[PDB]
C-alpha cells in the first residue's frame, strides 16, 4: 500500500460527514476515508499527506 | 480530419463558412455614411483615396506607378469618431465590415486562437471587397520581456501573425486592412513599425468650419424654430470634439423638456454650452463694491 | 438622468434627441456613489445587474474579456437594464506604458467593453452607470462624454 | 449510451458533411455526426451538448 | 460529492469554502493579549465601545 | 468605512508608568522600583521601549548574578536602551531659549 | 532506443525518512524513493534528477 | 520525433521547423541595393570600402 | 536587423539594454550579419553636467 | 509611493514585520539582523520588541588590531622581529578586514 508510486496532497480541509478534502496536485479534489493510523491531532487545514 | 486511432489523414479541406467568425460579417452596411458625419474635411478625402479606391482597382494605382497602403491607422482625441469614420468607408464600399475585438485574439491557450487570427483574414479575402476594422488597438501593440510568461508569448505570436498578413495581401489592393488606436505614446512598435503600415491619418478635434456641420446634422433629426445661429455656437466650443457638439445637443433638448418646448432654441443651446464649458474654468463674478 | 427615459422614452423623442448611454458618478469617497446606487436600484425596477470592476483581470488573458461580454449581452435581454460597474479604475484605471502582463491587461478588458456600450453594437436602452474613487484617474475615451 | 457519465462541449462549427465540430470543456476538438432526432438544424454554435 | 466513476450526485458538502491560512486560526490567547490593559487606557475604551 | 478613527500615540505619563508595573510583577519582587521615576527618566516612548527595557534589567541581574531585579539593574537598562534611542540635540536656538 | 524514457524532475523536498519529493515536468508532484547508489550525497541545491 | 511508446529519438528532423527570425524588422537579403542609390553616388564608394 | 530607437530605453532601463545584446547575439549566429542602428539620439545623448 | 522598486520593494517588507512577531507568535527567533548602514532602512526595522538589543560594530581599537593581527599571523610562519604595536599605531582608523 505505502510503498511508490506516491502522490502529493494537501488537506484542503477536514468535513465532518466523515471524510476528509484533500487537494490533489494532480488536480482532482476528492472526499476520502482515515484509518486507526492517522489522528485528527495530525490533521489541520493545509497538512501536507 | 485524422484518425485519433490509426493515424492517417481522413479528409482534408477547409469548408469553412465558417461558425465562429460568421456573425461577424456582413453588417449589411451601417446608418453612418460620410453624409451623416461633419466637416474634416481634408482628412475626409485622405480616407477615400486610402481606403476605397485602391480595393476596386491595384490596377489603376499600379498603372501610375504607385503603391497602395500597407495598412491605414486613424488615430486621435476619442470623439471625433473613428470607428465613426470606419462606418463612412464600410457605406461607400457596399461591402463587408469584419467586426472582431483585438481583445479576443489574445487568448489563453493554443490555437483557439492562433487558427483565428488566420481565419480572420481568409475571410476577408474571400468576402472581398474588404474591409477589415480591428478595432483600437494597443494590446497586439503591447512590449514583450521574453518573458513575464502567461501574456507576453501569445502576445508576440499573434502581433508577428498579424504584421505579416497585412505586409503580404497588400503591397497592393485586394483586402484594405483598417483600423484605429486611441493613444500612440503608450505602446512600443508593432504599428508603429514603419515598414508595416506608411498611412496614418490624423483624425483632428474638429475645424471652425467642422463644428458647424455637426451641429447642423443634428439638429437634422432634431425639431427647431428659426432662430438658432449654428455658426455662433460653433465659435464658443473651440477646442471640443464631435460628440462633445453631440452632447450639447441632447442637453439643450433636455433643457427643452424642462421648459416645455418641444423644439429646440438659440435659448436652449446657449444654456446647453454654457453647462459643459462652465465646468471647465470659471464664468460668473465679480462686480463690486470696487469695480465699479 | 435615469429614471425619466426608462419609465417615459416619449419626451426625448417629441423633441427629437436621444436618451444618456450612462452616467458618470466622481466624488470624493463617503459621498455616497454605491448608496445611491442601491438606492436607484430599488427605483429602476427594470433589472439591476451587479458586478464589481475589480472581479475582473486574472492571470488569463482573454477571460477578463469574456465577463464584460457576457453583462452586456444579458442587459440587451434584459432591457431596458441596469449594469453598474462598482470600479473605473480597475478596467479603465489612467495608462503611462505597457506593463506587460498586469497594467497590459487593464487596457485589454477595457478595449472590450467600449466595443459593447455603443461603439458598433446596439445598446438597447443600456444605461451603463459607472463610479470611481478618484476624480482623475480616468482614460480619455471615459473622460471624454459619450 | 445517453446514460451518464457524459463530457459537455459546445458546438464550434457546422460543416457540409453532417457533421459538426465540437470543443469539448476538456481541450480537443472532434468531427462527430449528431444523432436522428438531433439536427444540424437544430443545433446552432454557442448550443451545449 | 459526486460517484467513484458513474458520477453522480450522493452526498452535500458544506456550501462554502475554503479556510485554510486565511482564517483557521483563531487565536486571541497569551502572551500577546490583555496583558497589557495600562496602556494608553483611553484608545481602549474606544474599541471596547 | 470604519468610522471608530484611533490614533494610538506615544504613552502618557501616567500611561508609561502602567506597563512598568506589568512586567516587573513577572520578574519578581524589587522594593526600590519607583515606576513613576522611570517614567520621568523616560519620558515618551513606546510600549515596546518599556519592554526592551525590561529583558535587559533581567540580564544585567544575571550579570552580577542576583536573583532578582533591583533599582539598579533598572537604572543600567533604561541607560542602555534611551542612549540609543535617539540622543537629545543640544541646539536650542541662540535665539531662542 | 528500447530503454525507457526518464521523466525529468527537480527535487521539491528533502524528507528524513527515505523518501525524496520531486516535482515533476509533467506538472503534479510526486513522493519518490532512493536507490542504492543515489544517496543525500548525491544531493545538492538545484538537483535536477 | 520521438517513439510514443517508449520515448527515443528514432528520426532526427529538420532544425526547427523551419528556422524563425526575430529582431523585427529582419530582412535577410533586403530588396533595396546599391543601384537603387542615385544623387549619393559617391557615399555607395565609402561605405563599400 | 533594424533596430529602431524607440526600442531604447525606459524611464527605468533594462529592456532597452536587452534587445541590443538579442540582435549582437542573433547576429554572431547568423553571420555574414549588417546590425543597423539607427537612430542615435535616444541612447546617446552628451552627458549632462 | 508611485514606484515599483520602492514602492514593490515594500510590500515584502510589511510581510516580515509581521511573522517575526506580530499576531504570529514568537517560537525560537531571536532574528539576527545584519544591514551594512541603517541609513536606507525604515525605522520600524530599527526600533525595538523585535531588534531589542542595536548593537553597534565599531571599528577595532589599538589592543583590537593587535588581536586581530595575531589572528592573521597564527596562519602564517612568522619571524621574531615582528612588534605589533608599532603596526597598529600607524593602521589607527580600519576596520578588521584591512
Ligand atoms: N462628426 C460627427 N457627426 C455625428 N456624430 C458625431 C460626430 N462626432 C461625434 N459624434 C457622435 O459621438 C459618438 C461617437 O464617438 P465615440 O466615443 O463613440 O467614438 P470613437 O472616436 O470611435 O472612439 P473610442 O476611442 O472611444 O473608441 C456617436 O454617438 C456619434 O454620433
Ligand atoms: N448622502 C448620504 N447621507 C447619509 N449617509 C451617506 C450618504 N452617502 C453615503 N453615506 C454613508 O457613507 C457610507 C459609506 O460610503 P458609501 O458606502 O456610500 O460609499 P462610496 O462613496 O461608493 O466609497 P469607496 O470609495 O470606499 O468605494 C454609507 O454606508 C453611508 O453610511
Ligand atoms: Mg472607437
Ligand atoms: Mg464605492
Ligand atoms: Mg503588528
Amino acid at each position: 500500500l505505502r510503498s511508490p508510486p506516491l502522490l502529493v496532497g494537501v488537506v484542503s480541509d477536514i468535513l465532518e460527514d466523515g471524510r476528509v478534502v484533500v487537494k490533489s496536485s494532480t488536480g482532482p479534489k476528492f472526499v476520502v476515508n482515515t484509518s486507526q493510523y492517522i489522528n485528527e491531532e495530525e490533521l489541520k487545514p493545509g497538512a501536507r499527506v | 480530419a485524422l484518425n485519433q486511432q490509426t493515424l492517417a489523414i481522413v479528409n482534408v479541406l477547409p469548408t469553412s463558412k465558417d461558425p465562429m467568425v460568421y456573425g461577424f460579417e456582413v453588417e449589411e452596411k451601417p446608418e453612418v455614411s460620410y453624409e451623416d458625419i461633419g466637416g474634416l474635411d481634408v482628412q475626409i478625402e485622405e480616407i477615400r483615396e486610402a481606403v476605397e479606391l485602391p480595393l476596386l482597382k491595384p490596377e489603376l494605382f499600379a498603372e501610375v506607378g504607385i503603391e497602395p497602403p500597407k495598412g491605414v491607422l486613424l488615430y486621435g482625441p476619442p470623439g471625433t469618431g473613428k470607428t465613426l469614420l470606419a462606418k463612412a468607408v464600410a457605406n461607400q464600399t457596399r461591402a463587408t465590415f469584419i467586426r472582431v475585438v483585438g481583445s479576443e485574439f489574445v487568448q489563453k491557450y493554443i490555437g483557439e486562437g492562433a487558427r483565428l487570427v488566420r481565419e480572420v483574414f481568409q475571410l476577408a479575402k474571400e468576402k472581398a471587397p474588404s474591409i477589415i476594422f480591428i478595432d483600437e488597438l494597443d494590446a497586439i501593440a503591447a512590449r514583450r520581456t521574453n518573458s513575464d510568461t502567461s501574456g507576453d508569448r501569445e502576445v508576440q505570436r499573434t502581433m508577428m501573425q498579424l504584421l505579416a498578413e497585412l505586409d503580404g495581401f497588400d503591397p497592393r489592393g485586394d483586402v484594405k486592412v483598417i483600423g484605429a488606436t486611441n493613444r500612440i505614446d503608450i505602446l512600443d512598435p508593432a504599428i508603429l513599425r514603419p515598414g508595416r503600415f506608411d498611412r496614418i491619418i490624423e483624425v483632428p478635434l474638429p475645424t471652425f468650419e467642422g463644428r458647424i456641420q455637426i451641429f447642423k446634422i443634428h439638429t437634422r433629426k432634431m425639431k427647431l424654430a428659426e432662430d438658432v445661429d449654428f455658426k455662433e455656437l460653433a465659435r464658443i466650443t473651440e477646442g471640443a470634439s464631435g460628440a462633445d457638439i453631440k452632447a450639447i445637443c441632447t442637453e439643450a433638448g433636455m433643457f427643452a423638456i424642462r421648459e416645455e418646448r418641444a423644439k429646440v432654441t438659440m435659448l436652449d443651446f446657449t444654456k446647453a454650452i454654457e453647462k459643459v464649458l462652465k465646468k471647465t474654468t470659471p464664468i460668473p463674478d465679480l462686480k463690486g463694491v470696487m469695480f465699479v
